[PDB]
């Protein structure tokens, strides 16, 4: 919601073509909004626990949830906005460190899980 | 549960010399 | 705790073995340590000083708490297991069949004929069941939740309907 | 075509001719031919039948033209009869100018897609025309409020005009 | 407006002269026809409002409220006819007469061109509402609920009457069209501060503003279903409609007088949402949900931006249909278990599968799932309030998190889990109950296909 | 690489700064450096709609590959040679950047020796 | 072994509690008394739950007392405190923003939606 | 239910404690009101702040999901302690030690992410070179101005 | 999973007991008391229950387990939980 | 006992760990080379390489305990995996796990300059640490067969209990908020 | 054996 | 420990009833009493293709061809990439080749 | 049904599951082996990495120390 508010206020649009054409220089606020959105959806550190807990659902749900639907929407959202992030070194450092801690922390947790779905999760 | 209506204890609130 | 000392030791034994089995995983390894653990219980099995036995138990509990598996194995349908309560959403109470439309009841003419007999049996037995409890419950009310068996022939055990007619564990 | 190309311009389309360098047959060529026969032809035949029914019944509708009336600047204070016509006129202009900003934004967005990876250099006029139009719209209508009116619009303009007068008087 | 006022009055002779067993059939059938004809009010123009005569006019703000008001009368008759089934015949007709008189006052309230005419009809709604609550409420506390409702409203309305009559004295008119052209700015002075408070505090109470909201949970818990439907759907909107019209003549003083009331609404919405998480009464949870939703409308009206008025308009309609639906859903349970405790009857999805779909749909609209008009309205307020001050996005964002938490918690508590063993009188949903929910949810979802007709005059 | 160890944990004034280099003139020590030639014109890169980061000194090899990619469809295993040509050019371009870093380093070595020699002899 | 240390959100295990041991004739007489109350209430519930002709709800006075006690106290994070705190945050924020707009130092180049 | 069976004011005397306990189906010894201080509890019992998850899962409760029996006094915050919400059951680790290890891990990670920012990794390579004055026109540069040329040489 | 039967449960309950070295597979019968007849003690009874738990893949609570003192009682307990009526 | 499930599970684990030329190699291998030839945070890079090693460790964990060794399940054997629906659905994803990375990587247009010049020890980093992960995980897995009895380290509990983040936050945050009113 | 499945009425 | 004789007897009695109840959940043969190779598969996929692909694509194409593309900037294409040596179909123009390569090789 | 369960014994298998499993396991190893032979650079490196110290001052244009 923060991203949509900033884009409407500062660029007058929610359409991606106009966001990229105007190419805002001061994108720290809208990009942190998208980064925070991606953290929850992609279960990065800080908003991560829900994805292992999502192993409550039947295995087909876990298969579809973890591959070609929900969890990559967070990454897919940040890929959509690469014309902005590619000119913002501050956002690149934040996302790199967020991803780096997430990949280590959850792989360390998997070392000692005994539930097969949770290991894959 | 049927609608409540005043009983004797309620009515006697209004039977004194003053409220 | 309501449990006697004898009951407490046994629950610890079963609990200790299960957490030991989580650590070992491999059955041959588990067998070796399970026998060593049984030896520790067998060593003080004949202790007769209830202050020493009580101490031995309390220390044992402290050791179990330090050595317990942080993620012990749970049977899938036990409390906390991955299948616990999985089927509760399929268990429908039997009184729901009373609200079925006639056309729905017509598809099972024989099941709904048997059902009426059970309802008749429940209606006819109820008054005796209430009486049996009244004349067996000590003045002041029951002291335990244990219920009596039927005494006479043709009497059903008091308070049986919701036990006999409960949903199956795999209702669908 | 069916819209005015001047209002919605499009540069001429340059599509390279096929120059295959492979013995294999292009799957798209065959799918195009199948799509044309299976999808395009029956869809065109249905449309042509419909356009024949329309031809037998041709009736017309018109774009309403509003005559101009005196602005709010020419209305005597508290004269509702003249103020009301200037207010209705101002509201129609306000709604029209919102659509002009949408036309220019549409040109800008279409340009960004059309040019592709070269959009930054190739969409400079559309970007410039959008920047100029947004400036004018902002000067007219921005900050009036929910209860906006030609009166508030005029008061905003006068304040702007006084500031620019002091800009020239200062230099 | 006489093409709607007269037919509405004709509902009274129709009900009174209908055969004994046909009062509910006839009133519902003909109140739906009136609702059908109410669509002719949507002849709206870009510049001018629809000004019928010297007394009544309609614009894009009153039309959706007028259509919502007339749609609600047939729904309240369906919701009412069950728990009144044993009522004396004459008292059935009087109950229906009170609902008809409420619609009559309401459609005139929303179309009155004169503010003092608006006030009289605005204040006349009290009488039928108070009578419905205290006469056909089912509990002892319905009498206290009546008095709180009565005296909260009059406490604000009486100052409002003085302020309006003062304004006509110094301006010469209270015709709304005239006030658009003759409005003059309000300058800073203690006299104008109290003129501002008088003009607004009557509407803040009906919204209700957080702090003045405690009459609302009382009234809801004690009112009959029909009283709860009208109260939530339409009567709360009287304050919002009054504030959207009166703020025209309060500028620019609203710039700084709004601050305390924005703070109450921004903080109040977070606290009322949090309270919803710990409510034990189902009707009381939905009441505190309205306070949270109506706090957005107060903030939107007070910041006075084109986007905030479009958002506030959508919120009022969307919340009207949603809150009415939720009350009817909780009533369907209450008619079975005869209790309002949320935790009493659990796992109902097992026993009432289709009614569990209505619960799901109602909860999703309450948490504002895109693209429902509940979200569209809520989003527009967030977009404009962010421009007002970026920091508000934090409070707005938090409220959406809490709103999701209690909406689904109410869904999970009553519909999921295990069913309550000893409750064995959950009969299958009646066709009447299913039709009642579909008449809330279908129009609510259809408006997503064409939301411009609920975005008000600034669209 | 070792270069980081030398800079951070060793002496930093004699290791290039990746953000600021080159800190010496292009000609210093070079009699007559030839300017790099750009085969592809600006229009060719514009018509090809190359990504701006791909519009470097190897863009002519990229254009040739992309054209051969379009023409060999559906044979997606074509363009072996064209892809390699572009890849190899990008390697030499990277090696040139490796030389720049070493030149910058060695010049700094020379500077410090110059400053040391003009220090002790002061 | 390091002793268990109990928090509000992490209670002490029963097996580690000295009270659970050292049985006293009074504690057992207290335990036996609680079981009697529970059995008395269970019998009261069961005689209605198992009744063949009961169709409805078994009103629980414990649940009625709970809701009644919870809904009564109708009337920090609940006073002027939070309101004043937020008043200065927004007033301070909007005062700075207004000054920048007047000084032309706030970029609103494409801002035409509000 | 009759008014005498509803909650009331804070009990004052031993008989007002005795009658309150009987009303709540509690032993008088086990009955304890919330401390009197105007907060509004009244005579409602103060029951241990324990989650419903902590109760015996195998006991035959009247409400198996809530793990409640019919007639027993409900904790004031029962809706906070249902099995879906706050849990207080013992943990295999001490609560304070969990907080120390979890915070220490996060605090240490943030420290080393800062050290990484101060001393980044990179390859021994010069800046990437682009033709046509750093692609002046492609990057939206205004053409009317003539930019200072950027010249790249072979090596 | 494939369904159980009363005779199938009894066959497997004894099968497990026949693989326990403290029990004489000849003296064993469905009605042998583990304490009076087979000479086992409280600790052996606990292990028997654990063996039946591992056999049928479900837990028997301690409150219920301690009362199962003969093989027939175990068979009856399993059938009740698995809704076996054969 | 489950041959087809076993084949797909090994292919899947090898694809995940970045075995050369399976579907996961064509993205993971490229990503690691880009990361360690980039101007980046050194700590972020190191933590990404260590996590890559951990990927081999917990993939060995599933393979070792699920498939290898002696059976540890209950006695009544019901292992059956011959449904055509199960076989076909996994068979199609098995084929994707082999060639999909190759097919996609060769058909997508290039949109960057892929960095293909680096020291041997940066090029082969992902392969090497993945191999060390397999070796190290194999030794620990074999270490569980010994007749040794060990107390959980604080490290073991921390990983097992997910860093205590769910244990703390999911009791504290709900409690503060639910008791806030 | 086919076992009767208890459901709530779906007719309504 | 074990069951007391009364505990044992009650379980025996509920056992008889429970097993009789479970036996009564079985359906009789007549219940429920309801009221009144490639060639087949090819047909089954012929109908699905026709109803679920051909009819929808006919509707979409008619919608896009005669209602969407007749409005400005409704469908916008990224303009085709032109390479050296290409020929424009519209104007028959030939694009010049690129200049002679320096011709490093390996 | 088509596979009767067993007790404390290895389960029964069909031929097709064994053949199909073996075929697809071989397909993995043929594909891996075939790719080494053709794309060994994707694992070992496509171009040599120069040793930066083997470059002469003449190449890098480092002038002598005196001037
Ligand atoms: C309990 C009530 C009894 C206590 C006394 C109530 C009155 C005390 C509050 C004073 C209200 C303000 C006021 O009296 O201003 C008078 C002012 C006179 O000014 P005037 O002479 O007419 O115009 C020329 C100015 N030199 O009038 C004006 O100029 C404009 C007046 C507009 C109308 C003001 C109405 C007064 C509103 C007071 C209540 C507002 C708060 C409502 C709270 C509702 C709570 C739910
Ligand atoms: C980079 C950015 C990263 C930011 C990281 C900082 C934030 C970290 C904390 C996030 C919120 C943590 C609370 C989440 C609680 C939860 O997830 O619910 C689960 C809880 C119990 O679930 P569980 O632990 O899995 O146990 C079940 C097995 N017995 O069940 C529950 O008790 C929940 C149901 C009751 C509802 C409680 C309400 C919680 C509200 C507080 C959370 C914050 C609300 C939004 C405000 C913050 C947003 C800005
Ligand atoms: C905040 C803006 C508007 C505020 C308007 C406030 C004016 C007062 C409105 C309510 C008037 C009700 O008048 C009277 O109040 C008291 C409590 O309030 C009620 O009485 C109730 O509360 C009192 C004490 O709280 C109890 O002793 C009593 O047993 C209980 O019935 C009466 O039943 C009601 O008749
Ligand atoms: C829900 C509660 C809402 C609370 C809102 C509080 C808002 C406070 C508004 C303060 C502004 C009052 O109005 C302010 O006071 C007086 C009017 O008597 C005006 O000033 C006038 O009276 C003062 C008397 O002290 C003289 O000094 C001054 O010469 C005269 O012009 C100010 O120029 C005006 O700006
Ligand atoms: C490449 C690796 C990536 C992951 C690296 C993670 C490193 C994280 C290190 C965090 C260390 C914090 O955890 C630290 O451990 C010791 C060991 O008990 C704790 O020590 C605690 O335990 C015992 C008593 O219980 C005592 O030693 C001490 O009194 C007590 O404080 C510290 O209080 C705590 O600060
Ligand atoms: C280009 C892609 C690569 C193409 C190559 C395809 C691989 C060849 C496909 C046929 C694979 C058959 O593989 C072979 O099948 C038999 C039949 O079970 C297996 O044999 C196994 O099962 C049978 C039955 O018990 C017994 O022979 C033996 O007990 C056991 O080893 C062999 O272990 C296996 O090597
Ligand atoms: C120097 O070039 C910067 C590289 C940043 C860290 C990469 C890690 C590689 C370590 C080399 C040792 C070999 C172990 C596989």
């Amino acid at each position: 919601i923060l991203a949509m508010a900033w884009f409407l206020t500062n660029l007058n649009t929610w359409d991606l073509q106009q966001i990229f054409m105007l190419n805002p220089s001061d994108s720290n606020m809208p990009l942190i909004g998208l980064a925070l959105a991606a953290t929850g959806k992609s279960a990065q550190f800080g908003l991560h626990p829900w994805l292992p807990s999502a192993m409550e659902g039947p295995t087909p749900v876990s298969a579809l949830l973890h591959s070609s639907t929900m969890v990559v929407a967070g990454i897919f959202l940040l890929i959509r906005f690469y014309p902005l992030t590619e000119n913002n070194k501050y956002i690149q450092s934040i996302t790199l460190c967020l991803g780096a801690i997430t990949t280590l922390f959850t792989a360390m947790c998997a070392l000692t899980q005994n539930d097969i779905k949770k290991i894959i999760a | 549960a049927r609608q409540w209506q005043p009983d004797v204890e309620w009515a006697e609130q209004y039977g004194g010399a003053v409220m | 705790a309501y449990l006697t000392h004898q009951q407490k030791v046994l629950r610890l034994y079963k609990r200790a073995l299960r957490h030991l089995e989580s650590w070992c995983i491999h059955r041959d390894k588990y067998r070796y340590f399970a026998c060593l653990l049984r030896a520790r219980f067998d060593e003080h099995k004949n202790e007769k000083d209830m202050v020493k036995a009580t101490q031995l138990l309390r220390e044992a509990e402290e050791e179990f708490w330090h050595g317990q598996h942080p993620q012990p194995y749970i049977f899938p349908e036990s409390p906390g297991g991955t299948s616990y309560e999985r089927y509760e959403c399929y268990k429908v109470p039997e009184w729901c069949l009373d609200d079925w439309h006639p056309s729905e009841k017509a598809m099972y003419p024989d099941y709904f004929a048997k059902r009426e007999q059970w309802k008749k049996l429940r209606r006819e037995s109820w008054e005796r069941e209430v009486k049996q409890l009244q004349e067996e419950t000590p003045v002041g009310g029951p002291r335990t939740e244990a219920l009596p068996p039927a005494r006479k022939q043709g009497d059903l055990p008091p308070l049986w309907w919701h036990i006999v007619t409960r949903p199956r564990e795999r209702p669908m | 075509d069916s819209w005015d190309k001047d209002v919605y311009p499009e540069p001429p389309r340059r599509t390279p001719a096929p120059s295959p360098q492979t013995s294999l047959p292009n799957p798209i060529t065959y799918l195009t031919k199948a799509f044309d026969l299976l999808v395009d032809r029956p869809v065109t035949l249905v449309r042509e039948f419909i356009e024949r029914q329309h031809a037998k019944n041709k009736y017309y509708y018109y774009h309403r033209e509003f005559r101009r009336v005196p602005d709010i600047t020419e209305c005597q204070e508290k004269d509702v009869l003249c103020m009301f016509e200037a207010e209705m006129q101002w509201r129609r202009d306000y709604k029209v100018d919102q659509e002009i900003v949408n036309i220019i934004q549409e040109r800008l967005k279409a340009c960004q897609q059309r040019e592709g990876e070269s959009h930054r250099q190739n969409c400079a006029k559309e970007l410039e025309q959008f920047t100029q139009v947004v400036k004018a719209y902002q000067d007219r209508y921005h900050d009036l409020g929910a209860h906006y009116s030609a009166r508030k619009c005029l008061a905003k303009q006068k304040q702007r005009m006084l500031a620019e007068r002091k800009a020239a008087k200062e230099a | 407006m006489l093409k709607y006022i007269i037919p509405t009055i004709m509902l009274m002779p129709l009900t009174w002269l209908s055969k004994n067993n046909m009062i509910w059939v006839n009133s519902t059938a003909h109140s739906l026809l009136i609702s059908f004809t109410s669509l002719l009010l949507m002849n709206q123009f870009g510049d001018n409002s629809l000004n019928f005569s010297l007394l009544f006019f309609s614009d894009s703000l009153s039309t959706p409220l007028l259509i919502l008001t007339m749609w609600l009368l047939p729904l309240m008759l369906m919701a009412s006819q069950h728990h009144l089934s044993k009522e004396n015949l004459t008292r059935k007709k009087l109950f229906i007469t009170m609902l008809i008189s409420l619609q009559l006052f309401l459609i005139m309230t929303f179309t009155a061109m004169e503010l003092i005419l608006f006030y009289i009809l605005f204040e006349a709604t009290l009488v039928p509402t108070l009578i419905i609550i205290t006469r056909w409420g089912n509990q002892t506390e319905r009498l206290n609920a009546g008095l709180y409702f009565l005296f909260y409203t009059l406490a604000g309305s009486l100052p409002l009457l003085v302020a309006l009559i003062y304004i006509q004295n110094t301006v010469g008119s209270l015709n709304f069209l005239m006030l658009q052209y003759w409005v003059q700015p309000v300058h800073n002075s203690w006299s104008n501060v109290f003129m501002w408070l008088a003009c607004m505090m009557a509407f803040m109470v009906k919204m209700p503003l957080y702090g003045l909201h405690l009459w609302l949970p009382k009234a809801h818990v004690e009112a009959p279903i029909a009283g709860s439907m009208v109260l939530a759907a339409v009567l709360l909107k009287l304050g919002g409609y009054g504030m959207l019209r009166i703020t025209l003549i309060l500028n620019p003083m609203t710039d700084f007088m709004a601050y305390p009331f924005i703070m109450l609404s921004l903080w109040g919405m977070i606290m009322t949402s949090s309270i919803c998480l710990r409510q034990t009464d189902l009707k009381s949870l939905i009441a505190y949900s309205s306070v949270s939703h109506m706090a957005l409308v107060i903030v939107a009206i007070l910041i006075q931006t084109p986007w905030s008025y479009m958002g506030a308009t959508a919120l009022m309609i969307a919340h009207g249909l949603t809150s009415s639906m939720l009350f009817c859903l909780a009533n369907s349970n209450y008619e079975r278990i005869h209790s309002r405790t949320m935790i009493l009857a659990r796992g109902l999805q097992t026993l009432l599968p289709l009614m569990a779909t209505w619960w799901l749909l109602a909860s999703l609209t309450n948490l504002a799932l895109p693209p429902t008009i509940n979200l569209i309205g809520e989003l527009f307020v967030v977009m404009s309030t962010f421009s007002w001050s970026n920091i508000t996005i934090i409070l707005m964002g938090v409220n959406m998190v809490i709103t999701a938490l209690y909406s689904l918690y109410m869904l999970i508590m009553t519909q999921r889990g295990k069913y309550t063993y000893h409750i064995n009188n959950i009969s299958p949903s009646f066709t009447r109950e299913n039709a009642l929910m579909s008449l809330h949810i279908l129009p609510l979802l259809l408006l997503t296909l064409n939301p411009k007709i609920i975005l008000g005059p600034l669209y | 690489g070792a270069h980081l160890a030398r800079r951070y944990l060793g002496d930093a004034s004699v290791e290039p700064d990746p953000l600021r280099m080159p800190t010496f003139p292009p000609d210093y020590g070079f009699p007559e450096r030839k300017e790099r030639e750009m085969v592809a014109t600006q229009q060719e890169m514009n018509d090809a709609q190359l990504v701006l980061q791909q519009r470097d000194y190897c863009a002519h090899y990229l254009i040739r590959f992309l054209k051969c990619k379009r023409d060999s469809f559906p044979n997606f295993l074509a363009c072996k040679h064209e892809r390699h040509d572009w890849d190899y050019c990008e390697h030499l371009d990277y090696v040139k950047r490796m030389k720049e870093f070493e030149r910058e380093r060695r010049l700094l070595q020379r500077k410090k020796r110059r400053e040391q020699r003009e220090a002790d002899m002061a | 072994f390091p002793k268990y240390e109990a928090s509000r959100l992490s209670s002490l295990p029963t097996t580690l509690d000295p009270a659970e041991y050292d049985i006293s004739s009074e504690t057992r007489k207290a335990q036996a008394e609680r079981l009697a109350i529970r059995s008395r209430l269970k019998r009261e519930y069961q005689l209605q739950y198992y009744d063949p002709s009961r169709r409805g709800v078994i009103e629980d006075p414990a649940l009625v007392r709970w809701t009644y006690a919870r809904s009564a106290n109708i009337y920090a994070l609940f006073g002027i405190g939070p309101l004043v705190f937020w008043y200065y945050v927004f007033k301070t924020d909007r005062d700075r923003k207004e000054k920048l707009i007047q000084e032309g130092k706030l970029d609103r180049t494409f801002n035409i939606s509000y | 239910i009759t008014k005498d069976m509803l909650p009331g004011p804070y009990p004052k005397t031993p008989e007002e404690r005795a009658a309150a306990a009987k009303k709540y189906n509690m032993r008088v010894e086990d009955y304890e009101p919330y401390p009197d201080d105007g907060t509004g509890y009244g005579d409602y019992p103060k029951l241990p702040d324990r989650s419903q998850q902590e109760r015996d899962p195998w006991y035959d409760w009247d409400h198996p999901d809530l793990r409640l029996n019919w007639g027993e006094p409900m904790h004031w915050d029962l809706d906070m302690y249902i099995r879906n919400r706050v849990d207080t059951s013992p943990t295999p680790v001490n609560w304070n030690l969990m907080c120390k290890h979890l915070f220490g891990f996060v605090a240490f990670m943030l420290f080393m992410f800062w050290v990484g920012e101060t001393y980044p990794a990179y390859q021994p390579v010069g800046p990437k070179q682009y033709p046509y004055n750093n692609l002046y026109l492609e990057r939206g540069g205004d053409p009317n101005k003539e930019p200072e040329p950027v010249v790249h040489y072979e090596i | 999973a494939p369904p159980l039967t009363l005779e199938g449960i009894k066959d497997r309950v004894l099968y497990v007991l026949k693989l326990y070295d403290k029990i004489d597979p000849e003296k064993l019968s469905v009605n042998s008391h583990f304490m009076k007849d087979l000479g086992l003690d409280s600790l052996d009874q606990v292990e028997i229950i654990m063996a039946m738990e591992d056999e049928f893949g479900f837990e028997i609570p301690d409150i219920d387990a301690e009362k199962l003192m003969c093989p027939q009682e175990i068979v009856d307990y399993i059938a009740d939980k698995k809704d076996v009526y054969e | 006992a489950m041959p087809f499930t076993t084949t797909a599970l090994i292919v899947g684990s090898l694809a995940l760990t970045g075995m050369p030329f399976l579907t996961g190699f064509y993205s993971k291998d490229l990503i690691i080379e880009a990361a360690n030839t980039s101007y980046t945070n050194a700590w972020a890079l190191l933590m990404t390489l260590i996590a890559t090693s951990f990927t081999a460790i917990y993939s060995t964990r599933i393979i070792f305990f699920a498939l290898l060794g002696q059976p540890r399940f209950p006695t009544l054997v019901n292992i059956n995996e011959n449904n055509p629906l199960l076989i076909n659905s996994i068979k199609r994803l098995l084929i994707g796990s082999l060639f999909a990375g190759y097919i996609i990587s060769n058909n997508i247009p290039p949109t960057t300059i892929p960095q293909m010049t680096m020291p041997y020890y940066l090029k082969t980093t992902a392969l090497i640490v993945t191999i060390l992960g397999f070796i190290l995980a194999l030794e620990i897995s074999n270490m569980t067969k010994n007749l040794k009895y060990h107390y959980p380290s604080n490290a073991f509990k921390f990983s097992t209990l997910l860093g205590y983040f769910p244990t703390i936050m999911h009791r504290l945050a709900p409690y503060m908020n639910l008791s806030m009113s | 054996k086919r076992l009767f499945i208890i459901k709530p009425s779906g007719f309504y | 420990s074990g069951y007391t004789p009364e505990e044992k007897l009650r379980l025996q009695q509920l056992r008889e009833l429970r097993r009789r109840w479970l036996k009564d959940q079985e359906l009789s043969p007549r219940e429920p009493v309801l009221p009144p190779n490639v060639i087949y598969k090819t047909y089954r996929h012929s109908i699905f293709a026709f109803t679920h692909v051909l009819i929808p694509v006919w509707i979409i194409h008619y919608y896009l061809k005669y209602h969407v593309t007749t409005k400005p900037y409704t469908i916008v294409e990224k303009k085709p990439r032109i390479f050296p040596g290409d020929t424009i179909l519209e104007t028959g123009e030939v694009i010049p080749p690129m200049k002679e390569f320096p011709d490093q090789h390996h | 049904a088509h596979i009767e369960p067993r007790y404390r014994q290895f389960p029964q298998l069909t031929r097709s599951q064994v053949i199909q499993a073996e075929f697809f396991s071989a397909t993995m190893w043929f594909w891996i082996l075939w790719r080494f032979w053709h794309d060994s650079d994707a694992v070992l490196g496509h171009f040599p990495y120069p040793d930066p110290s083997q470059w002469t001052d003449e190449e890098l244009g480092i002038p002598p120390d005196d001037e």
